[PDB]
């Protein structure tokens, strides 16, 4: 048992009736002094270290060559000038076991935290030494955290793709299904999560070439995708992860959900494929009135109307489909389907729930397409256009496949530094650079959509940590007030940066003219409503920072109308799973799951108290399972009104909650504007 | 007043020999003398025979004649334990420690051993003499069953307990302790049923039933003495085991509501150390 | 060839009523119509009454007449499951869903019911007719037992499985599924014991035993059709229940080593959702 | 029960201790008169029938448009003039249940045997009325039977491909694996069986982009392919069938073989994928000497030498691989592997055995490539070149896949009509037409190889039937003498027809100049040896037929040298299972499995005596399981010496035979020049 592990395990040894939280600083100090300083490869100077790293195929020389060595040395000195110290053992452990560069034999540490931050900043700046120093200050202050792919792989020759979220539209044809399998394997090989929309595939029992009862439905394609994701396991260290989304009005919806039942037969079970369901307002209306609903065979609709079922407005087309004899449909119980969804989410946490009308009533790019499905983390909500993959020697009709590179603001550190605007703009610039440097060679629609849309995802983390470290209950009205003001400011400054980038580069995203940004319909609520804090306590937290007013939003609206917007999508709140430890921040905007996180690494167990946890703020670090999920829904809906994409929203349920409680939580989320529901976690 | 609590106790005590890994006894077994191994095998074989008949015959037949579904459920459970758990556990022990030929030989030895045949003849004879609706024949069989549970097993139990108490053969010993824990509650339960029948009798009839119980105990006791000497003389323990069986004879009598018959003696301290889904309503869609 | 394997499968399927919390069923029970609640109660009482006969007579009588220590142990284990586990489980379901007075009335009704009584007494009659050392009478009783385990229960199991497949009464449906899983293995095991007797017979005696089995099946089947209409017409399910009876009759016949009697039919999908090496010698390479 | 079925069941009812074989003629007559005539649609004339079939999307109008209706009427009269009668109930039942065209509801019969024959002949003639009449005479005389795909689909609008056997090379890359899955799905969608060569895939535990132990091996690709074939199961009318071949020296050979173990875990077990093993003479030599053998990692060999392991000569490169430190290899026991193969074949009949050196010591196109694997039936042996499928927007290096269209000579009918030359030449013409009219637009290598190599497979059937009806034992030396003479004549006339086609079209197959036909090495044994019957009894069977001599073979050799050859491959004896009933013949060249075949169709059991079976020839209709497999190997080796491709060779084993007997049979077949062993059938 190592000394640092012994010190960390002393956290739970209560002394004087209170946890010994100070043992974590001792634990991290001992961890460093006894493992990291010993196992760190020694270089005489930065020049020798950089030459060794570049020569040994560690660092790409393309990005480093853009700077004179004096500039690189200055950036590295800027990174080390802060004297950054990890405040807890878990943060340093996570960094030096997951992200710190290690020799090919994985026995020595080539990168410190400062070295990794400096390399990432140099990669971001793209030759701008002052920009690189600004990025170094942003990341060393831990105001902005690049996503795990960008942070880990940036500047590395062996690096994989800096983007990790991929959404693919699958067309209803064998050629398209084969291409989807190939692209899913190609993207998983790169380590990115791949989400597929199966709503266009015809249901089981549909005809292929005037041959009836030939189609196998979406479950056969799901088995193919599950096998493909299992094969492309990314060395096996992280098993291949894929998500399949199906509209609730698809015929195969019941079979689609049955793949996640434990009682399901093994020939139907899909082990490695997450499933999400897209629920239009029509289904909720049908269940509310207890009316009998119908699930439609997609190919009959496509033949009758020449357009896909999921390409149409179900709230306008459901009655026409029901009344159309040429459309094939079978009756279902919408309330029975909702209860089945709740039961499945309780048993396995699946499927993800996407409220299509909640997403598309605020979607700015409905002209390009409506948001038909989400990603593997349930927070990516963008317009997609399906591709037409034809026969060999036939030209393909490449559509738009969704992808975004992620970054997270550290709310606590952004508020402590009073640098919301600067942090947001620098994060937007870094995300734009990552998007511009991405080129996927086996996903034509992904690459085309990356070039055309320039979609980025700027999330946030440490909301609960910041609130608890400030004497604010997560469920309290003041917490929602702060979230409203902060995320309104984030949206304002991200829109301003996008417009400024469009003005500087002279280009907007493809089909920007038809977006709600161009027509000004996006800014209606911001020019009509004031989002300043309504509580004095919350308003004081923003002291020293300028909170945009309706006049500021009017000016920004005029500026956007003049110059346009560079990004079709800017904000999405991803889970931010493992990089939160490095930042010593709570995960995303969700409430904390546990006050002290007990985990076993190797054969020694480690304890991770929530950042800033102490006796004074112990009660404010309320666990999610003890929280009223209605208040969590209220907070997420408050945040979501300023996020153009979705928010990964996990439901934390007690074992005593029935399926009716889960159904009520989902119905309240739909009522409150929640776009997606990620997971049903039960204590 | 008692069946429900016995039902709960019996089902909460449920176990299988496979829960206990036996390969840990391999070395302490290897180290015993040939005399010690011989006595040990034979002792467990004698136990196997008793449990075979208690499971096949004794418990099912008593279950058949006792009224009440809950009483029958307890007796059926006890019967299952006898032959599906207890008798089988001995084979798990044998299959671990002994080669097939030694196992074959010890089962042949039970068939030809006169004391083991006599005790089986006597006990099973009483089980098979039960007459429907005849409470006296039933009482006699219940006395026989208590004597099997609380007295007759103990010439056998002594030796595994004697080793367990010295830190030897502790995995086999763990199995035996579980078996013993079961038999103790089986003897109490059947004892209470026997007392029910006894308490219905005239004083004259009671006097005859005590005579039956004491005569039977003495007859079984005299046979058990010879059995004990036959098994334990080669390991030097016969006198010690005899004290143990007398101790347990008194416990059997007490289970039957009778006074102790043998005087108290000091037992080997080694042996003492051996011991949900709900529907969505219309209001759920409004807030 | 099979008893130790069945021993293993039986003991590893061990379970207790307390493991499933029943109270959450009241959240779907309250939403059923009177006819649905009535049918469920009547079906449940039917299963309870038949299973009691199997625990008190069917399994213990077969265990008594079958030779072999290991077979007697498996049979004892099965009898235990009937009396200690299944019977308590049925009682628990009843006590959860109905008040005491309603339970007493349903059992009074089902106890007087012509179709339930006909089948219950037909089966019990064959158990009572077993004669010591007569393998023909034992075989006939085993056939009756297999018909109960693998066939007669299923007109009853249909309804809980039907609800279970719809998301209704999930806790009691889980219990019923565990019970049904035990009865399935009981039927297969007793079936193998019957085939052993059947295979010891002459060709003429075999043909005579086949005629017995088919004749018995026919009598029970015709009564099942009446039983089915009596219970299920009020909830509109009888057609589908009849398909389920025939499908399970075929399984019972296959358990007895006989050919299926009825043509293959598909079953209601809701109920379905509820449910010589030798080595080369260096000369083989030369010719 | 149908009256005809009752008449047929009277076959087994012994009368005077003899089977009532005459009851089958009554059974077929009753079947016709009571079902076929009743359910046969009525058309006033042939013109009306043709119009109805063309307009109702039953026939392809293009091929029928090449003939004036007078010529079509003449062809149909030629087919009908024969007054062909099915000799048994099973022949007519099989034809009218599998191949006879039925209305879209499968209720009425639109085609008789004459109609199907005439349509096939008109499709073959490609606008030639005299050629169409010749084809009609050939088929109605039942001297030639086109393969089931051609016979069923020729001239039909809603038809699958006329070629049903495809062989795919798979390159060691993710792009190639995904393309292989897509091509397999596309080809199974067409109804053809797909065989894939997995010997170029690197073994489990190999590095993917300088990261070690990243490869899943051939078993992961096998799971992918098995799921792909299960998905593309021909609309459920026929489960997708595929075969995977692995060289015995591949490291994954034991894992590859274990996929067919019954005890295999469901994760590794492959259910619908047939497996074959390619055994070079080196492995047999190692097993014979009991020397320790090595299985190699293919990617290490490729990196060390720049070529694939299966692209190199194992007999020469085995020692170099063993002595190369940069080549990774695993020690194995060759005899243990042989015994494992024998036990796996006894338990499941797998794997197929391909003796690589037996195939290639006589292979005429080794300059194009060695033969590396076989098809799903183990009778296709052609040179293939692996394709290089690159990233999207890059150019693919299209190689050569394998596909041949099959046809079978009816040996009994050909010998009775004394028309070996005419039948062989007409069958060659029809197979050439089928190959020319075939174009797969989703398998670039298959299409390119079909266009370049022009490979056809001309098989034979009714060998055992013809021999038994002539009082010759299948295992007798006289039977082998007849097979030698007959197949020598077949090869001679197929070569002559190929040369004539090359002269007429003025074009040979790609890379013909390097073939053994061009250099004359092919004809060495034919110009130096005589193949006329050595038995007077067999020599009499050929009376009225010219048996080519050494002078004839020299003249043919000179003719080929002057004009070349049109077909790279011409002859392959496929199993020919379904159409054997229609032809009233024994399947392929194999001995009969049972004198009378008991089948269940619905709830009615049908009895099929072996064609021509009677009391006087009962002894000659010896069942295969009772024959000496050594004599069957001798027969197949006698036939195989005149077949350029392989012969689908099934082994019929008694349950008493040990794995040693199976191994001895395999070793004798390898000794006797057998190329492939199809199935190990046990009784
Ligand atoms: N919690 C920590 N987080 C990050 N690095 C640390 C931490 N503790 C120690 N280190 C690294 O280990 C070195 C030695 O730590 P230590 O506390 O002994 O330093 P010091 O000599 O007191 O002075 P200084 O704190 O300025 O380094 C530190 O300089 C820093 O490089
Ligand atoms: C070929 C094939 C397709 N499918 C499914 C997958 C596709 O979503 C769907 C359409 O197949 P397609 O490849 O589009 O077939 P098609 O276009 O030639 O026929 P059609 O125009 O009538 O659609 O059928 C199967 O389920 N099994 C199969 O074998
Ligand atoms: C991507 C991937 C490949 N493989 C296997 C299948 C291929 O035959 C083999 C090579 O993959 P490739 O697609 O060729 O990968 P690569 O070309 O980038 O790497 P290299 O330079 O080493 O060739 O690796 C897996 O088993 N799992 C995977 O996830
Ligand atoms: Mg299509
Ligand atoms: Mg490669
Ligand atoms: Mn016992
Ligand atoms: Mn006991
Ligand atoms: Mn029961
Ligand atoms: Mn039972």
């Amino acid at each position: 048992v190592p000394k640092w592990i012994q010190l960390n395990n002393e956290i739970m040894i209560q002394k004087d009736g209170k946890f010994q939280f100070d043992k974590d600083k001792e634990a991290v100090h001992s961890y460093f002094v006894d493992y990291i300083n010993q196992n760190t490869v020694f270089f005489h100077n930065l020049k020798e270290k950089l030459d060794y790293l570049v020569e040994n195929q560690y660092y790409e020389e393309e990005f480093l060559s853009l700077y004179s060595f004096e500039d690189i040395k200055e950036v590295f000195k800027t990174a080390y000038a802060k004297k950054f110290r990890f405040p807890s053992f878990m943060s340093a452990f996570k960094f030096y076991n997951d992200y710190a560069l290690k020799t090919n034999d994985k026995k020595k540490i080539l990168e410190r935290y400062e070295d990794r931050i400096s390399i990432v900043a140099l990669f971001f700046a793209n030759g701008d030494t002052e920009k690189a120093k600004e990025y170094v200050n942003l990341m060393i202050n831990q105001e902005y955290q690049p996503s795990t792919p960008t942070f880990l792989n940036a500047g590395r020759k062996r690096r994989g793709e800096l983007v990790s979220c991929f959404l693919l539209e699958v067309n209803d044809s064998l050629n398209d299904i084969s291409r989807a399998i190939d692209i899913s394997m190609q993207l998983s090989k790169l380590g990115g999560g791949v989400s597929l929309n199966l709503s266009k595939l015809r249901a089981k029992g549909e005809a292929i070439k005037d041959v009836e009862n030939a189609t196998k439905g979406v479950v056969g394609v799901m088995k193919l995708l599950d096998n493909a994701f299992r094969y492309a396991d990314q060395m096996g260290q992280r098993q291949g992860s894929g998500a399949a989304y199906l509209n609730i009005f698809h015929r195969d919806i019941n079979d689609f959900l049955d793949t996640k039942k434990i009682s399901a037969d093994e020939d139907v079970r899909v082990k490695t494929l997450s499933i999400g369901v897209v629920i239009p307002d029509k289904f909720v209306e049908l269940a509310r009135e207890d009316k009998a609903a119908y699930v439609f065979y997609p190919h009959t609709i496509y033949k009758e109307y020449g357009q896909h079922m999921d390409e149409m407005d179900m709230n306008e087309m459901y009655d026409k489909f029901v009344d159309n004899p040429r459309v094939k449909k079978e009756k279902i119980n919408p309330r029975k389907l909702l209860e089945k969804l709740a039961m499945l989410r309780s048993e396995s946490g699946y499927p993800y729930i996407m409220f299509q009308d909640n997403v598309n009533k605020v979607h700015a790019n409905n002209h390009i397409s409506k948001v038909k499905f989400s990603n593997l983390c349930s927070e990516v909500l963008q317009a997609s256009q399906v591709s037409s993959y034809t026969d060999y020697d036939e030209e393909d009709e490449i559509g738009l496949d969704i992808s975004c590179n992620l970054g997270s603001l550290n709310i606590l550190n952004v508020m402590e530094h009073k640098s919301i605007e600067k942090t947001v703009k620098l994060a937007t610039d870094s995300l734009t650079h990552v998007s511009e440097t991405t080129d996927i060679r086996n996903a034509p629609a992904v690459r085309r959509a990356n070039k055309a849309m320039k979609s980025i995802g700027l999330g946030a983390m440490n909301l609960h940590g910041y609130l608890a470290q400030n004497g604010i209950a997560y469920e309290s009205p003041e917490a929602r007030d702060f979230a409203n003001t902060f995320f309104m400011m984030v949206n304002f400054y991200s829109i301003q940066r996008s417009a400024e980038i469009a003005k500087e580069k002279g280009e907007t995203f493809d089909q920007y003219e038809g977006s709600t940004y161009a027509t000004g319909e996006y800014f209606d609520k911001y020019v009509s409503t004031d989002f300043s804090p309504k509580y004095e306590k919350i308003a004081n937290l923003f002291e020293g920072m300028h909170i945009p007013t309706t006049e500021d939003w009017k000016k920004l609206k005029a500026f956007v109308a003049e110059h346009g917007m560079y990004h079709s999508y800017r904000l999405c709140i991803a889970p931010t799973g493992s990089i939160s430890y490095v930042q010593s921040s709570t995960a995303s905007v969700m409430p904390i799951m546990e006050r002290i996180e007990e985990r076993t690494y190797g054969n020694s167990k480690t304890y991770y108290p929530m950042p800033g946890l102490a006796s004074n703020n112990w009660f404010f670090y309320k666990e999610a399972y003890d929280m009223d999920m209605f208040k969590v829904v209220d907070m997420i809906a408050t945040i979501q009104q300023h996020i153009d994409q979705g928010i990964s929203f996990t439901l934390f349920l007690k074992d005593t909650m029935t399926t009716r409680d889960l159904n009520r939580i989902d119905l309240y989320a739909h009522h409150r504007g929640i776009k997606t529901i990620y997971y049903a976690r039960t204590k | 007043d008692f069946t429900q609590m016995f039902y709960n106790q019996n089902v909460k005590q449920f176990w299988l020999p496979e829960e206990i890994a036996l390969n840990g006894d391999l070395l302490t077994w290897k180290y015993l003398g040939k005399n010690e191994q011989d006595t040990y095998m034979k002792v467990l074989a004698g136990l196997t025979l008793l449990d075979t008949e208690q499971g096949n015959t004794g418990m099912p037949i008593v279950a058949e004649h006792v009224d009440g579904h809950q009483r029958k459920a307890v007796l059926n459970f006890m019967a299952m334990m006898e032959n599906a758990v207890h008798a089988k556990s001995y084979s798990n022990i044998f299959m671990t420690l002994a080669p097939t030929e030694t196992i074959n030989e010890v089962f042949e030895w039970v068939k030809q051993n006169k004391y083991l045949q006599k005790k089986a003849q006597m006990i099973v004879g009483l089980y098979k003499a039960i007459q429907k609706d005849d409470e006296i024949s039933l009482f006699k069989a219940m006395v026989a069953s208590v004597y099997l549970e609380s007295f007759l097993f103990y010439s056998g139990f002594y030796y595994p307990l004697y080793f367990y108490g010295q830190g030897k053969l502790m995995q086999s010993g763990e199995i035996i302790n579980l078996i013993l824990r079961d038999e103790a509650i089986h003897g109490v339960y059947v004892g209470l049923l026997a007392q029910e029948i006894y308490n219905k009798q005239t004083e004259e009839k009671k006097a005859e039933l005590r005579e039956f119980a004491i005569d039977l105990l003495n007859q079984l006791y005299e046979n058990e003495l010879e059995y004990t000497e036959d098994l334990y003389d080669q390991v030097g323990l016969s006198h010690d085991v005899k004290k143990f069986i007398r101790y347990n004879a008194n416990k059997a009598l007490m289970n039957l509501g009778f006074d102790p018959y043998f005087e108290e003696e000091d037992i080997n301290p080694i042996v003492l150390n051996g011991l949900t889904v709900e529907p969505l309503k219309d209001d759920d869609f409004y807030f």
